[PDB]
């Protein structure tokens, strides 16, 4: 299982740091990906990164303002937030992929986790 | 799925009966015939019953071979023609079945 | 099936000019237009064609060097030609790609 | 790191066309495999020869010669002649935890030779089916149950045929051949 | 109906008669497989009463309904040795305009006789060889080259437009000679290239993936099937100019769909019939899938898109998991993967960096595991000769075509993938990779790769000599042809 922290509540504009650790005694070394959930709304896709930063996809609503990153040194895998808005408060989860390709908008893959919540003044 | 009973041992115009069982669940069969392979040919056609008409019997013998519900009544056999018998009916499909086969002699 | 084309010659070598080819009585959302280029001799040379979508493929000889336009929703098609060379004197015709129509008038261009 | 390969294999099963001493590849790493000739060099002192150090052979047997017979006019088959092989390599002491390689060379005369019944005199006790995808699978099995240390030792079954013929490769047009039989069997029935 | 009581109203010639106990008899019987023998003599003489009145000019008088009766005959084999006469073909063919009679000009849209006719064709050649050895003959392939032609300037229905797809598809795919005549003769790529664009039509200009209606995808399955049959012979390597550039542009028409997915569940067919039309393109025409203009929010790698790439590469994942018939399903996604990331250096290097990257796995086998990698080396060790051979090469064109490179995984692969000629690739040696595992390269023994397991030589001396006893046994299968 998946563990996420650094989130809260916070100003807009300001800057968030979140962290996406795996210490369910399992191995990070496929494909990650960050996932949001906004209440009564269905679950949305935000980031895919490939390790060792290859590559990486986000969806067309945060392609400038979110940056996402790995360390596969610690088995750690962040994305960093910057110039938060009201439109993405929302519980923020990872997820490791079976797939080697890119695949977007699906929940295909588990190992959720618990997710941290994020939300925007 | 399907089984048929009657026998057959008679060697001068004799009167068989061989009745068909309805061992299937399938409905809608709406035809039930019988027929008959000549150990030096295939299968030849004896009687069917369309039940959308008049029933149908075979130009190759006129004889009274009655048949109702099935049920195949052999009247004036004159046993020259021995063969192997067997059923026959009809996710569409017809079956056929196996069937038992008359000695003839004298 | 009325092919008419619009625009061409007069120029020096390293000069533009965008030439037009009006389609019209076929339809033209379905229709994938491409150039053709007639050299002053026996031979008809292939400029570039371009799909239904903004999809185009140009000629190895003037490939970054000219671009085919669209325009939908209005009945007609551009190509310009950019830093022509001396070689590149010919008379061009548009058609449909898949099925070739008859072809029109065509226009004369001249590098000198 | 230096691995050490033997090419073994009867001469039907072409093992020459899979290019007694070769030791000049030296492609970042020694990879070493030597030939095969059945009497040649130990003769010297009456000591034979060690040079076994191996740690992967190459094994080359041929299915298509499933319908021959190489004793001379004998009971004993062609197909349990060369499980004979590869039963004296298993029970070898030199080769308890040698990985082994096996090759069937002439797959497209097999293909085609199913004419002929599937266990004329090749496994006559059984047989599967009469199709290549399901033979061939058999024959794998029982020369992959063959070996003795199945936990330890896991054997490499890869099958080969013509590189290419005159006209076309064959992993080339293959796929088109069995394409166009699936699109054309998917229709009908209008 | 009664088939015996139609054979005998047959024989009257009743115009108020006869052809209301037809229109009963198709109303009530329409769906095939039919009974066995009840059927077989009476129905037998009576589909050889028809194809009789159909070798002579048979009533302009519902026609559908003669049309619609025989094609009800036409799905019993007893009668199609009986239907498929050159004569009865040839009238169902000029029933269906599509003869050698190609002065009458499609004008009559009498369209009732025509799908009927073409339904009753594709019966016809579908299951019976000698009615294929027939219309080879007597050549429909151009008529009906002539129909899908003229498809912009008159608009035909749906169902007839899918049926004469349908009946080419099956011409050029059973009969031999009606692919080289429908290819050189009839410029067959051309014509089908034209009908793909006018098929792909539906709402033009849809810049994220376009959904496909359910006609149109039809009728496009049915156009790639043909172009499939038509295109793989004569297309290896060297092709001129104006094919090469035709060639670009079924490859762009079909990069525009492969991304494209179709309404309800035939995306996974349409795309697989694709990548099937993708394989036979040459190979320096696949460079046009890389090359596509960097929109916003596409996949950016090396500067160039990678959405088809990508697209095609999850296709290949969903596809793998179709073990029965995997010789026909992955085999061609992986030829053209292999085609399209050799001749470039972006797509090589997103195929390294997203198919086999992750070495510091836990040491252990690699031909085990949910990964991609671990699926494809697992496929490497197959029983058919059509699959490891591609596998083998798509592995070793993702290493930049090094052995050294190969072993990076196993020491069998090359073992499987070796001597296979048909060398210029693009060869490249500037990445190292390197992490915990390459400090213990050195405990890893090649074929087996990392399993540091050692045992000890166990005859000890005492009967080495002895053990080769196994060397006596085993050359006697060294000499081949001759004792002497």
């Amino acid at each position: 299982q998946l563990q996420e922290s650094g989130g809260g509540l916070e100003q807009a504009g300001d800057s968030l740091r979140l962290s996406c650790a795996a210490s369910g005694l399992i191995v990070s070394n496929y494909a990650m990906g960050w996932f949001r959930q906004a209440p009564g709304k269905e679950r949305e896709f935000v980031a895919y990164i490939n390790w060792n930063g290859g590559v990486t996809y986000y969806t067309n609503s945060v392609k400038g303002r979110f940056t996402i990153s790995r360390d596969n040194a610690k088995n750690t895998v962040y994305l960093q937030m910057n110039s938060l808005k009201p439109e993405d408060t929302a519980v923020y989860y990872c997820a490791r992929t079976s797939r080697a390709s890119v695949t977007t908008r699906v929940a295909d893959f588990g190992y959720w986790g618990q997710g941290t919540q994020v939300t925007v003044s | 799925q399907l089984q048929e009973s009657g026998g057959g041992l008679v060697q001068a115009g004799g009167s068989l009966r061989l009745s068909c069982a309805a061992s299937g669940g399938i409905v809608h069969i709406s035809s039930m015939g019988w027929f008959r392979q000549a150990p030096g040919k295939q299968r030849e056609l004896v009687a069917t019953s369309p039940s959308n008409g008049d029933i149908r019997y075979a130009d190759s013998v006129k004889g009274r071979f009655t048949l109702s519900r099935v049920s195949l009544q052999m009247n004036s056999l004159e046993p020259e023609d021995t063969a192997v018998y067997y059923c026959h009916s009809f996710s569409y499909n017809n079956y056929y079945g196996q069937g038992t086969q008359v000695t003839v002699s004298s | 099936v009325q092919l008419q084309e619009s625009g061409g010659g007069l120029v020096q070598p390293g000069g533009s000019l965008r030439l037009s080819c009006a389609a019209s009585g076929i339809i033209f959302r379905s229709n994938g237009m491409a150039w053709y280029r007639q050299a002053p001799g026996k031979e008809r040379e292939w400029v570039a064609s371009i799909t239904s979508f903004g999809d185009a493929i140009y000629r190895d000889s003037v490939k970054g060097r000219f671009t085919i336009s669209r325009d939908n929703a209005r009945n007609a098609v551009s190509l310009q030609t950019n830093s022509l060379k001396t070689e590149d004197t010919a008379v061009y015709y548009c058609n449909t790609y898949p099925v070739n129509s008859a072809w029109g008038q065509g226009t004369q261009v001249t590098v000198s | 790191r230096e691995v050490k390969l033997l090419l073994l294999g009867a001469g039907e099963s072409g093992k020459s066309t899979i290019v007694i001493v070769e030791t000049h590849f030296t492609f970042k790493d020694l990879h070493f495999k030597m030939f095969d000739v059945g009497g040649q060099r130990s003769e010297r002192k009456k000591w034979i020869h060690c040079f076994e150090g191996v740690t992967a052979i190459i094994f080359c047997v041929a299915l298509s010669d499933y319908d021959l017979v190489l004793a001379e006019d004998e009971e004993m088959n062609r197909m349990h002649e060369s499980m004979k092989l590869f039963d004296s390599i298993c029970n070898n002491k030199w080769f308890t935890d040698t990985s082994i390689i096996l090759f069937l060379n002439k797959k497209d005369l097999f293909e085609e030779k199913i004419k002929k019944s599937p266990l004329t005199i090749c496994y006559p006790e059984y047989a599967g089916s009469n199709t290549y995808e399901e033979a061939a699978a058999y024959i794998q099995c029982q020369f992959e149950d063959l070996n003795k240390r199945k936990d330890t030792k896991e054997i490499y079954t890869h099958f080969t045929c013509a590189t290419d013929t005159k006209n076309v490769q064959f992993v080339f047009d293959a796929v088109t051949d069995v394409i166009i039989k699936n699109n054309l069997k998917d229709c009908g029935l209008f | 109906m009664e088939p015996r009581a139609v054979a005998d109203a047959l024989e009257t010639g009743e115009e108020d008669a006869v052809t209301e106990a037809l229109r009963s008899f198709n109303r009530e019987h329409s769906q095939s497989f039919t009974f066995d023998d009840a059927q077989q003599e009476d129905r037998k003489r009576l589909a050889k009463l028809l194809v009789s009145v159909l070798e002579q000019g048979l009533s302009p008088k519902h026609r559908v309904t003669w049309l619609q009766t025989i094609r009800i005959l036409s799905r019993d084999r007893s009668c199609l040795d009986s239907f498929a006469s050159r004569q009865s073909l040839h009238a169902l063919a000029c029933y269906a305009d599509i003869a050698i009679s190609e002065e009458p000009i499609p004008q009559p849209p009498d369209m009732d006789v025509l799908l009927e006719s073409l339904k009753c064709l594709c019966n016809l050649v579908l299951s019976s060889p000698t009615a294929q050895m027939l219309a080879a003959e007597a050549r429909l392939v151009v008529r009906l080259a002539e129909r899908v032609g003229l498809y912009r300037k008159r608009s035909y229905p749906h169902e007839v437009q899918f049926f004469d797809l349908r009946l080419l598809f099956l011409l050029t795919a059973l009969r031999t000679d009606v692919r080289q005549q429908l290819f050189q003769e009839l410029h067959g790529v051309r014509l089908l290239t034209d009908a793909l664009e006018l098929t792909l039509g539906v709402a033009p200009k849809e810049n994220p993936l376009v959904i496909l209606p359910a006609q149109e995808t039809e009728r496009a399955m049915e156009i790639l099937k043909v172009l499939f049959n038509i295109t793989f012979d004569s297309v290896k390597r060297e092709v001129d100019e104006e094919d090469a550039a035709l060639y670009r542009y079924l490859g762009t028409l079909l990069r525009h769909c492969v991304m494209a997915d179709a309404a309800g569940d035939r995306t996974e067919e349409f795309h697989g019939h694709t990548v099937n039309l993708l394989g036979n393109l040459p190979l320096k025409c696949l460079d046009v899938l890389l090359a596509l203009e960097l929109h916003e929010g596409s996949l950016e790698f090396m500067g160039v898109n990678m959405d088809v790439i990508n697209a095609l590469l999850a296709f290949l994942e969903k596809r793998l998991h179709q073990t029965h018939r995997l010789k026909e399903c992955v085999a061609p996604v992986l030829s053209v993967l292999t085609e399209c990331a050799r001749m470039h250096r972006p797509a090589r290097k997103f195929l390294k960096a997203q198919v086999l990257p992750p070495l510091r796995d836990v040491r252990t086998r690699p031909e085990v595991g949910d990964l991609l990698r671990n699926k494809l080396v697992r496929l490497m060790t197959h029983l058919d000769t059509d699959v490891k051979r591609v596998a083998a090469e798509f592995l070793f064109v993702l290493c930049s075509e090094s052995v050294p490179r190969f072993i990076k995984y196993t020491g069998y692969g090359n073992a499987a993938g070796l001597l296979a000629a048909r060398p210029e690739g693009q060869y490249s040696e500037d990445e190292d990779t390197d992490t915990e595992e390459y400090r213990e390269a050195k405990a890893s023994i090649n074929p087996v790769t990392g399993r540091v397991e050692e045992k000890p030589p166990n005859p000890m001396e005492g009967m080495t000599e002895e053990q080769k006893e196994h060397e006596a046994m085993k050359l006697v299968n060294m000499f081949d042809k001759l004792s002497r």
